[PDB]
């Protein structure tokens, strides 16, 4: 039979039955792009949802699991289709089935429940997902399982409005904790992201992050061997810098800048912008963390990748150039200078974009104020480069904040 | 007190 | 990156 296989699945027969479910999920499941709407319209949702709690016919089950997971892959609407049959308890039942596919199928469609947004998130937790799903992480697991349940994880970790519980954080990472020592490389992938998501939600998920002990465990994954590892790794470590100095600091202790030349000189070039992003927020902190940047030797590589970079890393580079200025002390914009970063900085101030140019006239200006005793040799190194004649040009600029200062920066400082 | 770090979301346009 | 839903595809 073809298509009003809608009246298949409601047979007595539970062959005819598992059959004519069993062809639902091969429409469902064989192509690029599902037909779920009609699906959906022709009113099987009910009967997979039926099928869900049919503790007799294992393979029953899995069929309409699978089958309903690829329509809560879809859309929200269908999605909330799924939900609206009110399924999730069903799945969670399901989780604590004797047979590995069928707990398999279910972490799989809570996973693409959870994924929707933050609400359905919520909502699968609400029920008490955390607990059996935690449970499944197990020396003796298939690992084909274990994947889809750090992605489940993932999916618990998203959604920054509102973040997940705290309560639910605190239970995931001790998880995290020992699925970050595992080997494959989608175990280590999605860990890392999950721990990129926490520390993208704020400074208390931050805290939580850092209380559980496996920062000392990520910053090593910086100079990983596979590239996925490597930029996730530094998506999260970037993401904890982001906060309070004590945090950063945290970070710091763990050595993390001796992964850091590796990443500038990567081939990959969102890479070095994203480093140099890190270092930035580095760069922002208190008088010993610039020090730490100094003594690191990344200074001469940063100088680097403001002159000979893209644009896109040029930008990083000057912020992290603009926030040494304003955050360091007598000696440390001593060395800087010292590693010739005058020039390179200069020439970036001709660029479309306006935020950058404001950002290296206000290193420039804090420079200058920096040095008073050299500022007439600063001045001079400035003019030599061609800087004032870019900032004069500026001066001429359609931005009140930057002909502002361009203006007052010609006043304070050039006599001539 | 200026926009002390940067967060990453507003690391694009 | 991610995919945060993913669907089942047959072997």
């Amino acid at each position: 039979s073809l298509e009003a296989i809608v009246q298949n699945a409601s047979s007595d027969n539970q062959g005819i039955q598992l059959s004519a479910v069993q062809a639902a999920r091969k429409l469902l499941s064989s192509d690029r792009n599902p037909p779920i709407d009609d699906l959906i319209k022709s009113g099987i949702l009910p009967i997979l949802v039926h099928c869900l709690e049919r503790d007799d016919n294992p393979s029953l089950q899995f069929e309409a699991a699978w089958a309903l997971t690829n329509i809560a892959s879809g859309t929200s609407e269908q999605t909330q289709a799924v939900v609206q049959s009110n399924a999730v308890p069903l799945f969670l039942r399901l989780l604590h089935s004797p047979h590995q596919n069928v707990c398999e199928q279910a972490v799989w469609a809570l996973g693409n429940i959870i994924g929707d947004g933050p609400q359905c998130r919520d909502y699968v937790i609400s029920l008490g997902v955390v607990k059996p799903l935690l449970s499944f992480i197990s020396p003796s697991i298939p690992i084909t399982f274990l994947r889809n349940v750090t992605w489940v994880m993932v999916n618990l970790c998203r959604h920054k409005d509102p973040p997940p519980p705290m309560e639910t954080i605190q239970e995931i990472l001790p998880a995290l904790c020992v699925l970050i020592h595992h080997t494959d490389v989608n175990i280590l992938v999605d860990t890392v992201w999950a721990l990129s998501y926490l520390t993208d939600a704020g400074n208390e998920q931050i805290q939580m992050v850092i209380d559980s002990g496996i920062v000392p465990h990520l910053v090593p994954l910086l100079s990983h061997q596979e590239v996925k590892v490597q930029t996730a790794a530094l998506r999260a470590v970037g993401n904890i810098v982001t906060g309070t100095d004590e945090q950063t600091q945290v970070v710091l202790n763990c050595d993390a800048l001796s992964h850091f030349p590796a990443l500038l000189t990567h081939p990959k070039e969102k890479i070095n912008k994203e480093a140099v992003w890190f270092l930035s927020n580095i760069t922002a902190g208190n008088q010993q963390q610039v020090q730490a940047v100094i003594d690191a030797n990344l200074v001469p590589m940063i100088i680097h990748l403001l002159d000979k970079g893209d644009f896109g890393t040029q930008k990083e580079a000057a912020w992290a150039i603009s926030n040494l200025t304003i955050s360091g002390r007598k000696d440390q914009v001593a060395y800087l200078i010292q590693q010739n970063v005058i020039p390179p900085f200069c020439n970036l101030l001709t660029v479309k974009d306006a935020q950058v140019v404001q950002v290296v006239l206000d290193g420039l200006s804090n420079i200058l104020k920096m040095a008073e005793d050299e500022a007439e040799t600063i001045g001079n190194l400035i003019e030599e480069c061609g800087g004032l004649e870019k900032i004069e040009q500026l001066q001429n600029h359609e931005n009140e904040d930057i002909y502002k200062l361009a203006y007052e920066i010609i006043d304070q400082f050039f006599s001539s | 007190e200026e926009k002390r770090k940067r967060t990453y979301e507003t690391f694009k346009s | 990156e991610v995919q945060r839903k993913r669907q089942k595809l047959m072997p």
